[PDB]
C-alpha cells in the first residue's frame, strides 16, 4: 500500500532485533566482570593471609638460628646443640614443603583469572568492532530514508516515524557508548590489579627461595662447626 | 640473621561494582530505545 511505510517497518524490525542482541552481550559481559572481581579479590585475600603467616614464621626461624649461633659462640656441649639443630632443620623442611604446595595452588588460581581476563578483553574488543559496524550500517540506512520524505512535514505520519527512528537510534548509540566506557574502565582496573598481584606473587616466590638459601647457608656453617 | 620482612609483599583488591551495575542498567535501559512505529 504505502511503500515508504514498508521501508520503515523493515528498518524498525531489524533495529529492534539488533538492540536485543547487544543487550544480551552487555548482560553477559557484566556477569563475567562480576565473577572476575570476586576471584581477584579472593586470590588477593589468600595471598595477604599467607604473607602474614610467612613473616611470623621467618622471624621465629631467624630467632632460633641466632640463639643457636650465640650458644656456639659461648661454648656448650655439642650433643644438645646438634639435637636442637636437627629439630630446627626438620621444622624448616616441613614449613618449606607445605608452603610449596600452597604456592602451586595460588599460582594456578592467579593464572586462571589472568587467562579469563585476557579472554574477556579480547571478546569485548571484538564485540566493540562488530557493533560499530552494525551501527554504522543502520545510520547509513536511516539517513538515506530522509530523501524520500522531502515533501513532508510535522503531522505527517511518515515524517513522524522517520523522526522517531532517528531519535531512537541516537538514544541507543548514546547508551552503547556509555556501556563501552564502563566496560573499558572495569577491564583496565582488573588488568592493573591482576598485574600488580602477579608481580607480588612472583616477588614472593623469589624472596622465599632467597630466604631459604640464606637459612641453609647459616645452618650448614653451624653444622660444620659442630666438630 | 635478619631475613627482612616478607610483609612488604601486598596484593591489592579491585572495586568495579560501579561499572558492573552501569552495564546491567544500560542493558535494561536499551528497552526504551526500541522502535514502535505508527501505522500509515
Amino acid at each position: 500500500m504505502d511503500v515508504l511505510y514498508e521501508n520503515q517497518k523493515l528498518i524498525a524490525n531489524k533495529f529492534n532485533s539488533a538492540i536485543g542482541k547487544i543487550q544480551d552481550s552487555l548482560s553477559s559481559t557484566a556477569s563475567e566482570l562480576g565473577k572476575l572481581q570476586d576471584e581477584v579479590n579472593q586470590n588477593a585475600q589468600d595471598l595477604n593471609t599467607l604473607v602474614k603467616q610467612l613473616s611470623s614464621n621467618f622471624g621465629r626461624i631467624s630467632s632460633e638460628l641466632n640463639d643457636i649461633l650465640s650458644r656456639l659462640d659461648k661454648g656448650e656441649p655439642a650433643k644438645d646443640l646438634r639435637s636442637d639443630i636437627d629439630n630446627l632443620e626438620s621444622k624448616i623442611a616441613g614449613f618449606n614443603s607445605s608452603l610449596q604446595k600452597v604456592l602451586t595452588n595460588l599460582a594456578q588460581k592467579n593464572q586462571n583469572v589472568e587467562d579469563k581476563l585476557k579472554g574477556l578483553e579480547s571478546r569485548t574488543s571484538s564485540l566493540e568492532k562488530q557493533i560499530k559496524g552494525i551501527a554504522s550500517n543502520f545510520q547509513n540506512e536511516i539517513l538515506k530514508q530522509r530523501e524520500y520524505l522531502v515533501n513532508k512535514g510535522s503531522g505527517n505520519v511518515l515524517y513522524e516515524n522517520q523522526k522517531l527512528i532517528e531519535n531512537q537510534f541516537n538514544s541507543a548509540i548514546g547508551k552503547i557508548q556509555d556501556s563501552l566506557s564502563s566496560t573499558k574502565s572495569a577491564l583496565g582496573k582488573l588488568k592493573d590489579v591482576v598485574n600488580q598481584n602477579k608481580q607480588a606473587l612472583n616477588t614472593l616466590v623469589k624472596q622465599l627461595s632467597s630466604n631459604f638459601g640464606a637459612i641453609s647457608s647459616v645452618l650448614n656453617d653451624i653444622k660444620s662447626r659442630l666438630d | 640473621v635478619d631475613l627482612g620482612d616478607i610483609s612488604g609483599i601486598n596484593a591489592s583488591v579491585v572495586n568495579i561494582q560501579k561499572e558492573i551495575d552501569r552495564l546491567n542498567e544500560v542493558a535494561k535501559n536499551l528497552n526504551e530505545s526500541l522502535i514502535d512505529l505508527q501505522e500509515s
